[PDB]
């Protein structure tokens, strides 16, 4: 998952 | 009044783009993604022209962001999903520093304004580490406790940062004594995704709720709150400049606010389940760059 915010 | 809508001035068809970003003298732009490249654009052939980079650097890890020097026009730092901090040259294309202490991905970067040399970067590590670029060791460290998704200097002093926390908080500090921030400003209801300063005073956030908000950094005080944009789930761009902010949206449209009104002036639908993954002001100017999670890139321009 890329660019997902914690 | 003054704007109702965004016009599209150019395309470049596409990959999600995590950072658009102008060098000093808003001539050239840079990208950087999960494609493992930073590209370099020159801004007037991309909007005058029927397009390739003029520079490409091939990195090891994803990019999460970019920041140019503010004093040496050629250099762009990078953040990594390793963790690595890089500083290139985009004539030579060399990495001239790699700064690798964060143990987790790295978010953010940011070059100071005012004292050029400086950058600072943010990890799910946890960790802000401010860096001089004449030294291998970072010259600060602060232990916080959640991940850090953005961190930015204020404009006017390199002593301030803003750091936008998976705490829903933004934590400000005054790096000559990082003991207790200056202040802790809350009212995001999830992670901080972005923080931009539209002037020395007035810093911007981004979150997970869907919202953006205003605060006041002389006096410590909540400003206001932006709604129309759809955040849920991704980091999908902050810009503002000295009167306006953009913003991405998970419906594939940009939004721009006045910072004066809490909804939108006017809104662009890119052209599913595409998200915006980047924005970024030329500056007080009303162009902009944007890009999309399927790696497409457009200048746009308010107008009335």
């Amino acid at each position: 998952r890329y660019a997902v915010v914690p | 009044t003054r704007y109702s809508r965004l016009r599209v001035i150019a395309e470049i068809r596409h990959n999600i783009v995590s950072s658009i970003e102008f060098d000093r003298d808003d001539e050239l732009f840079a990208t950087a993604g999960v494609s493992r490249c930073i590209k370099v654009f020159d801004f007037s052939s991309v909007v005058n022209e029927p397009q390739c980079p003029i520079v490409e650097m091939s990195t090891r890890s994803k990019l999460s962001c970019l920041s140019w020097n503010k004093h040496e026009k050629n250099h762009i730092a990078s953040s990594d999903y390793e963790g690595i901090v890089t500083v290139w040259d985009v004539t030579t294309r060399q990495s001239l520093m790699e700064y690798e202490e964060h143990e987790k991905r790295a978010w953010s970067v940011d070059f100071s304004r005012t004292e050029p040399s400086m950058l600072v970067s943010g990890s799910d590590d946890c960790k802000v580490k401010v860096w001089c670029t004449r030294q291998e060791a970072s010259v600060i460290n602060i232990d916080m406790k959640a991940n850090i998704c953005c961190v930015k200097y204020n404009p006017g002093s390199s002593n301030y940062i803003a750091v936008g926390s998976a705490d829903h908080h933004i934590h400000y500090y005054d790096l000559r004594n990082i003991s207790q921030p200056l202040h802790v400003f809350s009212g995001h209801k999830k992670a901080v995704s972005y923080v931009k300063f539209l002037s020395n005073n007035e810093l911007a956030s981004a979150s997970t709720d869907s919202t953006l908000r205003l605060w006041d950094v002389k006096d410590n005080l909540p400003v206001r709150t932006f709604r129309g944009h759809t955040n849920e789930k991704n980091f999908v761009g902050l810009t503002v400049n000295s009167e306006y902010l953009a913003c991405g949206s998970e419906t594939n449209e940009v939004y721009v606010y006045h910072k004066e009104i809490t909804r939108p002036v006017t809104s662009h639908r890119f052209g599913g389940s595409y998200f915006i993954s980047a924005v970024c002001w030329k500056s007080d100017s009303p162009t902009m760059l944007t890009a999309n999670s399927q790696g497409t890139i457009k200048v746009l321009v308010l107008a009335a």
